[PDB]
Parts: structure tokens; C-alpha cells; sequence
């Protein structure tokens, strides 16, 4: 029952407007806005995971938005 | 009171189906097996099945299997026997009773009985006269 | 009885030290508790209850539209507006749209356009709230002794029977005493106010179906909410969730209804709890609760009793339970009156030496000079044993086999335990009774660990779980210090392992 | 199935006699038979659950006993508002077999 | 419109079963077993672009998991 | 002209349920509405004792196969490029007034 | 083209057929027999009552 | 001394709305909650609603949402009921009385309740008559 | 919203006689109740706050009790003055529900 066939998938592009465009382009990012301002201690662990990783002081903050991005929406 | 009663007399022709209803009161309608038993006038009486009427399950005779179906109404606390392919032996008297130790679903022998055992709640009966 | 065959029964044997043993009921199971004396009591949860509630916000979901209105201005004439703005039922959006001559009035380019839409709702959550006072815990009280396939059936007069009691204890009124005639009178210190931290749980109802959820979760959901206010047009605040505003390519703006959202909330409860409305009472089944147990005022009511003389004949064939015990019915003929029922767990006809461990203490039939039907339980050893009655000619004996061996229990209570600490812990290590500076040190230990573990990770759904469990376990083969990797492999341990624990 | 003979087929008797009934089933029932009497027409009368057990209600003049597989019904004192129809009803095995019937007539 | 707070994020744990735990703890997996049997190109495009970030051949693969399991949901 | 691939019914309506309680070591039940194709059904394992009208004790394996019907589904029309059409027009400047555009 | 009520849209036919509903293959002449069953009616049991 | 005085009968045509008012003397105004009460003739008591006369907020029954309306005037002490979409069956009378622990608004049901929950303050009552 | 079943409907007695008047709620109010009399388009006479409290100035021939759902309303001795129609009130929750009256009538 989970209607996991997002159409964003395959959306179309013509000229006009689409179906939920206009509230379809801040959906995911406030989402995830409302996902660490419930749970920010996840934050500060994440940031000591992604620490760990890397070694590379610019792969760090990479590690950081795919773990801040994975924890809200394929959790 | 703890009651069951039952609708009025039928008139009904061979070969189609008759429907007896059975409605409680006074108890609480998920916790009392119904038995459906028949007498001719000219014989004893006859145990003709068993529902429960918590969800529905049947269980009957020999003599009428596939002849007779039992549904419940959980809403109106009632409990329907249709009972088809009439012939001229099934003009008789229809009763339904409760049966004490309605826990799950419908069978439970070898635990307890007794104390209305079936006796108590069937009420008026329902005379079934099948002719043309 | 009241405990039989539930699968999630749990049995302290022994409260030592000052007849004190603290219990962690919950609706899911129950608790046999027994000791050297002092009759074999089984404790529940049955139903929580809440009283009073409080109305939170209301989410509409089938809107209704009409009216529509729509007014358009020259592309500089100012902002468009139209009367049934300052109705505040009705939905407003601006957009720009193309102006010409062919579009109307003006010089060219781009005017202004609102479209205002009545907005009318017909389902509706009430979302109600719940305070960790106004609450009643039912606690079913069962002794075993003089009692024969209970379990539910009768309860009016089996209430009013010296083997039951209900205690319904509440934060106005905590820790209760119940009496049971006979066999003494059980108390109980409960602690009804830390039980599911209430007051982060709202109740919940959408059609005849109701839930309990989180707060946290209920405020920001995005569909149009009421408040309180139970007056007229409730005015929906929001209602720009509900509606979506759809134009053509450069002109006429349209509304739309988006529709009814309800089978949408139903899979995004998906983490809340049911539960029931009986007139005005929210009845909660889920649900713990920790509570002292005073074991003081309990006789065994049997003690100065003779034993009974003969027809002993157990009727319905042992039953082996789930690990437990086995519980065997029997039936007294002949008998003269209240006299005991000699029964025992031996392994052979030597000395009859017995080794069982027999749960239902001193048990008693009632008098009935006739069929009188008893329930026994009784711990055999795991090896070949008898039930075995000891007292009369052909007395009546019966053989019987175990499966498994001591330390397949032990690995059986290992993961019961370790249940135990999945569900509810910070309060696991108060199932358990006395502890001076080994329970209350571990407690507080997994407290402060339990603590700090949901506020790091809280909004950890299962699937999340187990990916941030495979990540830290291939972290702790990782760099180096031994400690470090060592702190990430365990903490992705207890991860996965709350993670298996839940669902399996 | 347990066929379950009632004996007699029907009795008569005056008032205040002591009456018995035979219930025989093929099997063993232990314990798990009934008893009804049943005006003709009505709503019936209440004897006897468990083959040995009044229930509330019912006057004490009727008892019941038997242990293998015969059973004894026994009327201590007849009286006018006892005549009717007497049934026997097995429990066990639920194809659940009743007696024959066993009538009475006010001398 | 988009009802985002998904109850997983705030669950309980007691020992009953909850409201749709049974058809909870696949859901988000087959969701993404879908969207890569729709999208099996995009499968490509993440190894060549987990291939140029980390230089360690283990974090090439968290990597991948990362993004693929991005590109689901938070996409 | 269109024809019709699959629907979706995104609504139900269940009713009658239907229902098992086989004791444990007693087998598989049997209700004769999972014969019949309106109805749904998810076998799953109960626990059981003297309670439960029982002897013996472990799960007793019941299913309530209850009556799936449907209101309000939801249709999924396809099309080919047959029977299709565009009406475009055709507005040449020249001379027209502001009322013939 | 999709259609719900009174209101149709275009539709990606990848998207259409990973829906997980009932299929209702053909067409609608009296009631049909609905395929797959599950994404809708779900019973579940909880302390083993009912 | 302590006394709710209303305004006299009115009559209406079905459709319109009618405005009772309802004046304090011998307490203090922003003290004590109005509640607004109707009585038809042929029918027991029926509570409308409530008004806090600090702050102007008010409450009603599910039977009156979005057809009544409380306004305060706490100057001249007095409370007004607007009812709006009259019809045959609002023929009846109005009642208008306190009911303490009236700190700050809304209503207060667990605090305290009784002398004169609203019991005293009633005196005239007000006829509405809906007719042509 | 607690439906308040008020027994019986009107009554009638002599000079100086005890009646009782029982309100039963369908939900627990539990000493949330009050007890009105009110004479014919008139100001009323004060009864019963609390459900067991009397009022200053209100005479003591008048009683309530009551302690979960069901309240007993007590006048020990019926007067002239005190034909009225009797209601009961419900505290709780906030749909606050009337019964339906009780009737008097002077013999
Ligand atoms: C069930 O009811 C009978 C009579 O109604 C009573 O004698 C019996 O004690 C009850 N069962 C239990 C377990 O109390
Ligand atoms: C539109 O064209 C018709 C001729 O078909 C003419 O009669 C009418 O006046 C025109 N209207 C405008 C507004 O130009």
C-alpha cells in the first residue's frame, strides 16, 4: 500500500506546468529540515561517523550530506 | 433476560431454501455457540449443526451436509440457518440454543459443559412446513 | 491460571530479603510469581485506560470547493484582490500571467491573477490528548490453588472467588491492596506514572479507528489543522496542503482538490499503537508498568489441612506447555472435605525422592464430596521423570519426557532477557527483585547508556537501523587504538540487535 | 451417531410417585449427558446438566445419576405440571445424539 | 499535502505487534529493488561516480550504497 | 477511442469476515470462502491452552478470510497514435481589428 | 490516462505498472475479480486474540 | 446584589439573527463566565454555550457551531448572544448565568466548581419567538 | 456529550412527604452532578451544588448524594412551595447535559 512509484522518477518536461511542480521543488529539503530539527543529536553522531571516513578533511562533509541525507527518506 | 429469539412460522416449497433467524439478548453475543436442532412433530429431537458467533464458523450433521448454511450478523446479534434443498421430511420445528465455552472457534468438547448446555435461551421455536 | 500458555509468561522464583519483589507487568504477558511459601500468584496488565482527554489540532482530509473566484489585474494596476479574500474560509494564490490585447486591457506583459476557492472539510482527525495523570491500569490478581480451567470464562462471581481480584490503581491512588479471602491480602506499590512517558502520546481518532502517537509527530504533519476553537467555520489554518493551485501556460488559473488523504495517514502510522474507545474511555492494549509487590499478608490457607484418601483420576492428559511447566487437571471422588492434594515430580519408584519443583504451592481442593476438578503445575526435570501422587494403593502414577537440557533453558532465558532489555529497558534490570549495588548500579549504567543512545539516535527506523549497524561493524575492523573500534563495533552490535530484536 | 436408547418409550403414573429413566448409549460418555422435559409446543422445563447436577431454579424433585454409560433419571414425587416429553442428550463426539423422548399422563 | 512524518521516525516498541510493522520492514528495500530495476543505468552512472571519490576500494562501495539509496528516496 | 489497461481500485469494503480455530496437532482448517476468489486470506499461528478450549498447547494455525469488494477504482485508459488529432489554427497579421484576435 | 473521478492525467506507463493496488485486468462489467489483494484489506494479530 | 439581567422578547423571522443581551450588577464583570442556556417550551434545558467577560472568548455545543456568536462590553457590563440562522425550532428562552473559578478564559473543568455553578444569576430569561 | 438519564418523568405526593429523584450518567462524572428545581417561567429555587452540598439560604429539607454515576436527590418533606420541575446537571468534560425533568404535582 506504500505507493512507492514517485512519478518525479519519470516526470515530464514539457512547456506547461506539471502536476505538483510548484510544491514538488522544496518537498524533499524541508523534509529533511523537519527530520534534524526533531533529531539533532544524530547530527553530531553522524558527524563523528563521517570523521572516520575518508581522511581527506573534503570527502568528510561529503560522507556528512549522504548520511544526513540518507537518515531522513530511505530510513 | 439471557434469551434467544426467533422469527415466526414459514410455509416455504420443495426444492427452495428456508431462513430461520436466531436473536440474543441479555449476554454478550460473542461468547455462546449456537446449536440449530430440528423435531418433526411425529420424532424426537435432532441436532441439526452448530455456529459461532464469533466469526462464523459452521459445523453440522451428517444427514445435511451441504444442504444447510449458518451465518451471523455480529450488528444485530443474529444468527441466520438457511437451510436448502427442502423436501417434505424437513417440516418440523426449529430451535437454536447456546452453548458455554464459546473461547475461540467452534469444536470444544473435551473441555467444559453443562449449565445451559444447551437448555436455556431458544424461546419460541420456528415451525418450517415445506408443501405446495 | 490466568497464566497458561500465554508465551510471554515470566516466573520470579524467590523475592528473599524482606518479602519485596518488584515486577515489570505489561499487557503482552503476564508474571508468575512464587516462592518458598507464600501461594504461587499470577499478576497481569490488562487494560490501560484514560479517562479525560483534551482536544489538539484537528487535520481535514476530503475537501469540498466552490465558489471560485478568480480576479485579474493590467500587468500595472497593482496587486489583485477580490472581496471573498476577507471571508478567511476561502484559499488564495497569486500568479503571474500574460496581458495584451488579445488577453484583455493592457499595455503588454505580465499581470497579476488570484484564484480564491471555498474550503470545506468532512473527515476529520479529533487528535486528542493524553496526561500521565487521569489513567487507570486494570491488574488481574490469580492465585493458583482451587481453580479449574479458568482463565477468562466467568469473571462476575470468579471476581467475587477467593483465587481472583481486580486492582485498579491509578496515579490518584497508587499502590493498592487487594484481598484475597483465605489466602491473605496481596499489595502492591505501582508506579503508574512512569510507565510509556505519557504526555509525548496524543490519542488519535480518524474514523472509528484510533492510535496512539508521538507529539513530535502529530504537530508536524501538513495538512490543514483546527486548534481548539469548536466554533462555526472552523477555520482550517494551512489549507494550502489540501488545494493545489494549477494554471494553463500563461493564463487561467484553476484550483484543484487533492483529495482525500486518509489511506495515505494510515501508511504513514506505520510505528503507532492501536487502540479502543469504550464510551468516552480511551482503552490502551499495549503498555507496561513497573510495580513493588508486597508479599507480607499471604497464608497458604491449606497448611493445617489432612490429605485427601482416594479416586484420585486426572482426566485431561498431561499438556506440556511452551517451556513451563506441565498442567495437570484432576478430579477428586470419595473425598470427605478440604484436604490436600499430595502430588510431586520423581524420577523413579526409589524412595520417591522428589526433584520437580512443583509451581502450584500447597494446592487444595475445595470440599465437594464428589468431582471436584483441580489444575497442577508442576517444573519436571529434563531428563525421563513420573508425576507421581504418592499417597494410596495404585495411587496414580504417569510417565514423562522433557525436550532440551539446562543449558538450552539457559540460552532460553538468555534471549528472554535479552527481549526483556529490547522492550522497555531502563527498566528491565527492575524486573528482577533485590538489588543493592549490583540492580540499582546496572540500571543506572543502562540508564545513562539508554539515554544517551535515544538522544543520538532517535528517528531510527528499522531499515535505517540495520544500515547504520553493517556500517559500524565494517567501522570496527577499522583503523586502530583497539578502543575506538571496539566502542563502534559494539554500539553497530546493539544496533543490529535492537534491530533483530523488534521484528525477526 | 452414539446411538443413545431411551427406555421406556412412555409412562404414566399418579400423583406423587417416584419415576425412573433409563439413558444407554453405545459409548462411553462418562459424564457428558442431559436432561430435558419438554411441554408439547412450549417452552420446556429444566432438569438436568452433567447426568448428576440440578441447575438454578429448577425444583428439587428431579435427580440424576450414572457413571459408564447408563443413566438414571428419577422423578421423587410426580406432580400435574410434570407431564411432558423427557429427552436425554449425549455431548461427546458431536454428531450430539438425543433419546427417543419418554411421555407421561396424569393418572 | 505530502504527509512526511512517517511514524517510523517515532515508533514503539512494546510487545505488541504495532500498526504496519509486518508490511513495514521491506517496504523501503523493495522501493529501491523498483527504482533500479526502472532505472538499471543510473546503476552505472553511481559506479563511475563512487569510482572517483575515496581512492581506498572500500569506501567505493559505501559509496555506491550511498547514492544508490539516495537516488530512491530523497530524489 | 481508447482502450483500457490495467485499473486500480483504491478503496475497499470488507465484510463477513470468515474464520478457523483449528486446535494445535489438530491440522489445517478448512472455510470454503478461501475456495472462492472474492475473498483474502493470511494464514497466521495462534497460541493456545486450557483456556482456548484445548488440550494441547502451541499455535493452532487460523485465518479470517474476509470479503474484499471495491468502490471508487481508478481507471488506466491507454492510447496508440491512432485517433488522435491536433487542431492547430492558423492567424495570419495582415489587417484584423483588436476584437478578431 | 489515468483516471480517478472526473479528472485525468497523463501518465508514464513504467510508473503505471509498479503501482502495487488491485489490477482489474480487462474492464468492469458487474464486479471483477480483483488481482494481488494485499496492498489493501491488512489483518493482523496481536496477544493472539482475535 | 448579584443579579443577570436580560433584555425582553423578541421576534424574528426564520433566516435572521436574533441578539440577547445579558448585564451584570452587584459582582465584579470580568469574574465570572456567562453560560447561555435555551429552553423550547415543550423540552428540558439545553446549554448553548459559554463567554469568558474578560477577554471576549467563548465556546458552544456541537448542536451551534458557526450559527452563535458572544460578544462582550465591559464597560457597560453586558453580554451579547448573537444566534444566527434562525429556525422553527430556536423558538424557545434564553438563560444567561455565571459559574465561577473564571480566572482566565475559556472554560476550567478539573478546578472547582458549585455556588452557583451558575445556579443564582438567571433573573428574567429571554423569549425567542422564530414566526412569520 | 454524556447522556444523563434523569427517573422518573413527573410525580405527585401530599404534605410532607420524602421523595428521591435518581440521574444516572452513561459515563463516569464522579461528584460532578447539580440539582436544579425551577418553577414555570419563573426564577428558580436553588437546590444542589456538588451533588451532595447544600446552598446558604437555601432551607435543609433538601439532600443529595451520590458517589460514582448514579445521584439520589432527597426531599425529606414535600411542601406546597415546592412544585417545581426538577433537573440534574452533568460537570464533566464540556457538552454540559440537562436531564430531562421531573414534574410535581400537589395532592
Ligand atoms: C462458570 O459459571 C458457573 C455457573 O454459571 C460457575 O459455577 C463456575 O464457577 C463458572 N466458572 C468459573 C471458572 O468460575
Ligand atoms: C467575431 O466574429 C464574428 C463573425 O464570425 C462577428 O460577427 C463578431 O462581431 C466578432 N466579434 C468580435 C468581438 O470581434
Amino acid at each position: 500500500a506504500v505507493t512507492l512509484p514517485s512519478h518525479s522518477t519519470r516526470k515530464l518536461q514539457t512547456r506547461s506546468q506539471t502536476w505538483l511542480e510548484s510544491r514538488e521543488y522544496t518537498k524533499h529539503l524541508i523534509r529533511v529540515e523537519n527530520w534534524i530539527f526533531r533529531n539533532p543529536g544524530f547530527a553530531l553522531a553522524a558527524a563523528a561517523i563521517a570523521w572516520l571516513l575518508g581522511s581527506s578533511t573534503s570527502q568528510k562533509v561529503i560522507y556528512l550530506v549522504m548520511i544526513l541525507l540518507i537518515a531522513p527518506a530511505y530510513s | 433476560e439471557v434469551q434467544l429469539v426467533q422469527s415466526g412460522p414459514d410455509v416455504e416449497k420443495p426444492g427452495a431454501s428456508v431462513k430461520v433467524s436466531c436473536k440474543a439478548s441479555g449476554y454478550t453475543f460473542t461468547s455462546n455457540y449456537i446449536h440449530w436442532v430440528r423435531q418433526a412433530p411425529g420424532q424426537g429431537l435432532e441436532w441439526m449443526g452448530v455456529i459461532n458467533p464469533r466469526g462464523g464458523s459452521t459445523a453440522s450433521a451428517q444427514k445435511f451436509q451441504g444442504r444447510i448454511t449458518m451465518t451471523r450478523d455480529t450488528s444485530t446479534s443474529t444468527v441466520y440457518m438457511e437451510l436448502s434443498s427442502l423436501r417434505s421430511d424437513d417440516t418440523a420445528v426449529y430451535y437454536c440454543a447456546r452453548g458455554g465455552r464459546a473461547l475461540f472457534y467452534d469444536s470444544y468438547t473435551t473441555p467444559r459443559d453443562g449449565g445451559s448446555w444447551w437448555f436455556d435461551p431458544w424461546g419460541q421455536g420456528s415451525l418450517v412446513t415445506v408443501s405446495s | 491460571i490466568r497464566c497458561i500458555g500465554v508465551s510471554n509468561r515470566d516466573f520470579v522464583e524467590g523475592m528473599s530479603g524482606g518479602t519485596w519483589v518488584d515486577v515489570v507487568l505489561e499487557h503482552g504477558g503476564c508474571v508468575t510469581v512464587m516462592a518458598q511459601d507464600k501461594p504461587t500468584v499470577d499478576i497481569e496488565l490488562v487494560t490501560t485506560t484514560v479517562s479525560n482527554m483534551a482536544e489538539v489540532r484537528s487535520y481535514c482530509y476530503e475537501a469540498s470547493i466552490s465558489d471560485m473566484a478568480s480576479d485579474s489585474r493590467c500587468p500595472t494596476q497593482g496587486e489583485a484582490y477580490l472581496d471573498k479574500q476577507s471571508d478567511t474560509q476561502y484559499v488564495c494564490k497569486r500568479t503571474l500571467v500574460d496581458r495584451g490585447w488579445g488577453n484583455g486591457c493592457g499595455l503588454f506583459g505580465k499581470g497579476s491573477l488570484v484564484t480564491c476557492a471555498k474550503f470545506a472539510c468532512s473527515k476529520k482527525m479529533t487528535g486528542k490528548s493524553i496526561q500521565p495523570e487521569n489513567l487507570e491500569y486494570r491488574i488481574m490478581l490469580s492465585v493458583h490453588g482451587s481453580q479449574h480451567s479458568g482463565m477468562i470464562v466467568n469473571d462476575t462471581g470468579h471476581e467475587t472467588d477467593e483465587n481472583r481480584a481486580k486492582v485498579e490503581i491509578t496515579p490518584n491512588s497508587p499502590r493498592a491492596e487487594a484481598t484475597l479471602g483465605g489466602f491473605g491480602s496481596l499489595g502492591l506499590d505501582c508506579e503508574p506514572r512512569t510507565g510509556l512517558d505519557f504526555s509525548d502520546l496524543y490519542y488519535l481518532t480518524m474514523n472509528n479507528k484510533h492510535w496512539l502517537v508521538h507529539k513530535e509527530w502529530f504537530h508536524d504533519i501538513p495538512l490543514p489543522w483546527h486548534a481548539g476553537a469548536d466554533t462555526g467555520t472552523p477555520h482550517w489554518n494551512n489549507k494550502e496542503a489540501l488545494v493545489e493551485f494549477k494554471d494553463a501556460h500563461a493564463k487561467r488559473q484553476t484550483v484543484v482538490v487533492l483529495g482525500s488523504q486518509e489511506g495515505a495517514v494510515h501508511t504513514a502510522l506505520a510505528g503507532a499503537l492501536e487502540a479502543e474507545m469504550d464510551g468516552a474511555k480511551g482503552r490502551l492494549s499495549s503498555g507496561h508498568l513497573k510495580c513493588r509487590l508486597k508479599m507480607d499478608k499471604l497464608r497458604l490457607k491449606g497448611v493445617s489441612y489432612s490429605l485427601c484418601t482416594a479416586a484420585f483420576t486426572f482426566t485431561k492428559i498431561p499438556a506440556e506447555t511452551l517451556h513451563g511447566t506441565v498442567t495437570v487437571e484432576v478430579q477428586y471422588a470419595g473425598t470427605d472435605g478440604p484436604c490436600k492434594v499430595p502430588a510431586q515430580m520423581a524420577v523413579d519408584m526409589q524412595t520417591l525422592t522428589p526433584v520437580g519443583r512443583l509451581i502450584t504451592a500447597n494446592p487444595v481442593i475445595t470440599e465437594s464430596t464428589e468431582n471436584s476438578k483441580m489444575m497442577l503445575e508442576l517444573d519436571p526435570p529434563f531428563g525421563d521423570s513420573y508425576i507421581v501422587i504418592g499417597v494410596g494403593e495404585k495411587k496414580i502414577t504417569h510417565h514423562w519426557h522433557r525436550s532440551g537440557s539446562t543449558i538450552g533453558k539457559a540460552f532460553e532465558a538468555t534471549v528472554r532477557g535479552a527481549k526483556r532489555m529490547a522492550v522497555l529497558g531502563d527498566t528491565a534490570w527492575d524486573f528482577g527483585s533485590v538489588g543493592g549495588a549490583l540492580n540499582s548500579l546496572g540500571k543506572g549504567i543502562h540508564q545513562i547508556f539508554g539515554a544517551a543512545f535515544k538522544s543520538l539516535f532517535g528517528g531510527m527506523s528499522w531499515f535505517s537501523q540495520i544500515l547504520i549497524g553493517t556500517l559500524l561493524m565494517w567501522l570496527g575492523l577499522n583503523t586502530k587504538n583497539g578502543s575506538i573500534s571496539l566502542m563502534c563495533l559494539a554500539l553497530g552490535g546493539v544496533l543490529i540487535f535492537l534491530s533483530t530484536a523488534v521484528s525477526a | 451417531d452414539i446411538q443413545l436408547t431411551q427406555s421406556p418409550s412412555s409412562l404414566s403414573a399418579s400423583v406423587g410417585d417416584r419415576v425412573t429413566f433409563t439413558c444407554q448409549a453405545s459409548q462411553d460418555i462418562r459424564k457428558y449427558l442431559n436432561w430435558y422435559q419438554q411441554k408439547p409446543g412450549k417452552a420446556p422445563k429444566l432438569l438436568i446438566y452433567d447426568a448428576s447436577n440440578l441447575k438454578t431454579g429448577v425444583p428439587s424433585r428431579f435427580s440424576g445419576s450414572g457413571s459408564g454409560t447408563d443413566f438414571t433419571f428419577t422423578i421423587s414425587s410426580l406432580q400435574p405440571e410434570d407431564v411432558a416429553t423427557y429427552y436425554c442428550q449425549q455431548f461427546d463426539d458431536l454428531p450430539i445424539t438425543f433419546g427417543q423422548g419418554t411421555r407421561l399422563q396424569i393418572k
